């Protein structure tokens, strides 16, 4: 099927530059126009820039006109976006969108990418700390247990948590991060399992933090209490 | 022309066929006794073209024909074959000897800048040529004409991935069937008013021929009227 | 340029209901309007294009209507899976202005929470911090208050809450309340409890533990 | 004036409301119409289209 994979996101200081890459697959890249759409948490969805099928028609939103540059590589099936003189107002989730139907430049989109988070700030990258929320008699309720993992003190967003290398999804709840007074984020991810399947089954949370290159597996053994 | 009717002898006296590497490959229109208009993509660098006027059947001889040769090819200065093959698609053909007008050969009228856009806004336009009757099929032997309605610009851009520029308009029907094809390019798109005919378009291109969603795109002669009158003056 | 206005900002409805979302344009965009649905954490997916056309693969319970300056979206027979934010977008201009979006909540029966608690790990205690996590799992509605008690003393000023979004299957909620104290202040007391009051709870449920015993 | 029915003219309109014609024509009967002034005027079908 049609798939668009973003890359090149992260954290950068005001006035610096990155370069997003959107790799297209599953369709004729030459017969459709491509756009960049950002989701500003205060504003919402906003079309940033668009390019034609052969880099002929190029349009920019007035806020980035003169700072952003859009290009495509039909041989490599990739769309790029070059941000320059980044301001704190440019912080958003940058989606990759492809026009539907006839692939016209003035058409709406029918397929969006996974997005690439861009955070423009002066704060430094800080890796998280994973602490086990161990199950015990105080985390049960008649045959049902509750265990989890704690991701503490990281910057910036986001942090993804998977359980048992992705093979454990039923009953998983990964809470949205909170902001602490120190500027760093924190979240917890829990899962409810049978209280009898405690000590015989294995539960390992896989925590990921891209800006800090953090990949941690933590075993959650029951705390006998 | 796809889905077109046969033209009666003399119904379009301004029609002109172009011959060169391949006989009857493009069309044209008579400006006056010495100048012909055609699409710039029909004549490139170093082209051996001859112009035949007063033609009805290509292979038949009706004694109404006037064969001439081109001696000066004038393409628009803003035309660049390396950039876009249809951006500013217009050209001027100066003949070796001035023609003499009669009943079967007659120039087409060209208004000024403002009015040429007004005549186009009427909606109805007529196109004619000797091109292909079917998509990648046989070519027409007799002149085929077709009436086409002007489609709005907003619908035309959303119908194709290729870019449609300001000096180009689109025309055609929704369910396909009736549209120009390859070979018709270079000829006239004309709208009539109280009998008199005024040139308003040149067959430029389109996606295939006669298909739902696609429309024939034409050249806006209104943007080049001042350039036509100044270069073809006597 | 063109101001897109969606109505309502947010609405809540039960399963099987008929939802109507409006989207008004400041000018006349003819029929150049598209409807997108974005589920939490997921990318927006095209639903209805050209005001009334349905994208291949989209269920037939979604319907689009409207022309000119007023457009409406209709979801016949609401399903719990349809919890998302719905956006309207015009593509008449090259700016392609989106609407403010409309969040569709699901209304269901009252469900009481299951209260759990987690003592701080010894790995974190050796770092100079203690985090106590109280967990409210699979409840409805979202209104639920959590009060921490340290040695039967109401604590205030050292806890933070966080609520998940509506579940895609049962449309329940889950809340996290973490009590964070330093190691110095954590050892100054013994009992740590988490009190919870909810619509589906006849009496406040309290889960507690003793420091040094867990 | 020229905005209502082209100012009663047949080809060109001008407010000073007067009318004009293209080349090869002339103001017909001094009214707002255009008549041929050349034996072979432009944009006209002169051959018989009978049968
Ligand atoms: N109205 C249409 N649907 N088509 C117009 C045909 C335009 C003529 N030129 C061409 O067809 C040259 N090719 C083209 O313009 C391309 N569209 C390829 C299509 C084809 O090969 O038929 C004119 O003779 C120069
Ligand atoms: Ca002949």
């Amino acid at each position: 099927e049609v798939q668009l994979v973003e890359s090149g996101g992260g954290l950068v200081q005001p006035g610096r530059s990155l370069r997003l890459s959107c790799a297209a697959s599953g369709f004729i890249f030459d017969d459709y126009a491509m756009h960049w759409v950002r989701q500003v948490p205060g504003k919402g969805l906003e079309w940033v820039s668009g390019i034609s099928w052969n880099s002929d028609n190029i349009g920019y939103v007035d806020s980035v006109k003169g700072r952003f540059t859009i290009s495509r590589d039909n041989a490599k099936n990739s769309l790029y976006l070059q941000m320059n003189s980044l301001r704190i107002e440019d912080t958003a989730l940058y989606y990759c969108a492809k026009a539907f139907g006839s692939g016209s430049y003035y058409n709406g989109f029918d397929y969006w990418g996974q997005g690439a988070l861009v955070t423009v700030s002066s704060a430094s990258t800080k890796g998280p700390s994973v602490f086990p929320l161990a199950p015990s008699s105080k985390s049960t309720s008649g045959g049902t247990a509750a265990l989890g993992c704690l991701v503490k003190d990281y910057f910036p967003e986001p942090v993804t948590v998977s359980w048992n290398s992705g093979a454990l999804t039923s009953g998983v709840h990964t809470f949205p991060a909170v902001l602490q007074s120190s500027g760093l984020y924190s979240l917890s991810s829990v899962v409810t399992v049978p209280s009898s399947s405690l000590g015989t089954q294995t539960y390992i949370c896989n925590v990921n933090h891209k800006p800090s290159n953090t990949k941690v597996d933590k075993r959650v053994e029951p705390k006998s209490c | 022309v796809v889905g077109g009717e046969d033209a009666k002898p003399g119904q379009f006296p301004w029609q002109v066929v172009l011959n060169g590497k391949v006989d009857a490959f493009c069309g044209g229109s008579i400006v006056n006794e010495k100048w012909i208009v055609t699409a710039a993509h029909c004549v490139e660098t170093g082209v051996k073209i001859t112009v035949v006027a007063g033609e009805h059947n290509i292979e038949e001889t009706e004694h109404t024909e006037q064969k001439r040769n081109v001696i000066r090819i004038i393409p628009h200065h803003n035309y660049n074959a390396a950039i876009n093959k249809y951006n500013h698609d217009i050209a001027l053909l100066e003949l070796d000897e001035p023609l003499v007008l009669n009943s079967y050969v007659t120039p087409i009228c060209i208004a000024d800048k403002e009015y040429t856009n007004i005549f186009l806004k009427f909606g109805s336009g007529y196109v004619s040529g000797w091109g292909r009757v079917f998509h990648k099929g046989r070519s027409a032997l007799v002149l085929q004409y077709l009436r086409v309605p002007l489609v709005d610009r907003a619908t035309c851009l959303r119908s194709t991935k290729f870019t449609i520029y300001n000096n180009m308009f689109c025309a055609g029907f929704h369910e396909g069937g009736r549209d120009s094809c390859q070979g018709d390019s270079g000829g006239p798109h004309v709208t009539e008013v109280e009998g008199t005919s005024f040139l308003t378009g040149i067959i430029s291109w389109g996606e295939e021929c006669a298909m739902k969603g696609k429309y024939g795109i034409y050249t806006k002669v209104s943007r080049y009227v001042n350039w036509i009158k100044e270069k073809t003056k006597l | 340029d063109i101001q897109m206005t969606q109505s309502p900002s947010t609405l809540s409805a039960s399963a099987g209901d008929r939802v109507t979302i409006s989207c008004r344009a400041s000018q006349s965009i003819s029929s150049w309007l598209a409807w997108y649905q974005q589920k939490p954490g997921k990318a927006p997916k095209l639903l209805i294009y050209k005001a009334s056309s349905l994208e291949s693969g989209v269920p037939s319970r979604f319907s689009g209507s409207g022309s000119g300056t007023e457009f409406t979206l209709t979801i016949s027979s609401l399903q719990p899976d349809d919890f998302a934010t719905y956006y309207c977008q015009e593509y008449n201009s090259y700016i392609r202005t989106f609407g403010q979006g409309t969040k569709v909540e699901i209304k269901r029966t009252v469900a009481a929470p299951s209260v759990f608690i987690f003592p701080p790990s010894d790995e974190q205690l050796k770092s100079g911090t203690a985090s106590v996590v109280c967990l409210l799992n699979n409840f409805y509605p979202r209104e639920a208050k959590v009060q921490w008690k340290v040695d039967n003393a109401l604590q205030s000023g050292n806890s933070q809450e966080s609520v998940t979004e509506q579940d895609s299957k049962d449309s329940t909620y889950s809340l996290s309340s973490t009590l964070t104290l330093s190691k110095a202040d954590y050892e100054k007391h013994k009992v740590y409890a988490c009190e919870v009051t909810h619509q589906g709870l006849s009496s406040p449920v309290t889960k507690s533990f003793n420091r040094g015993e867990c | 004036t020229c905005n209502i029915k082209n100012g009663r003219c047949e080809q060109f309109c001008k407010n000073s409301v007067v009318c004009s014609c293209t080349e090869g024509y002339r103001l017909a009967e001094n009214q707002k119409s255009c008549e041929p002034a050349v034996p072979f005027p432009c944009g006209r079908v002169s051959v018989s289209q009978t049968s």
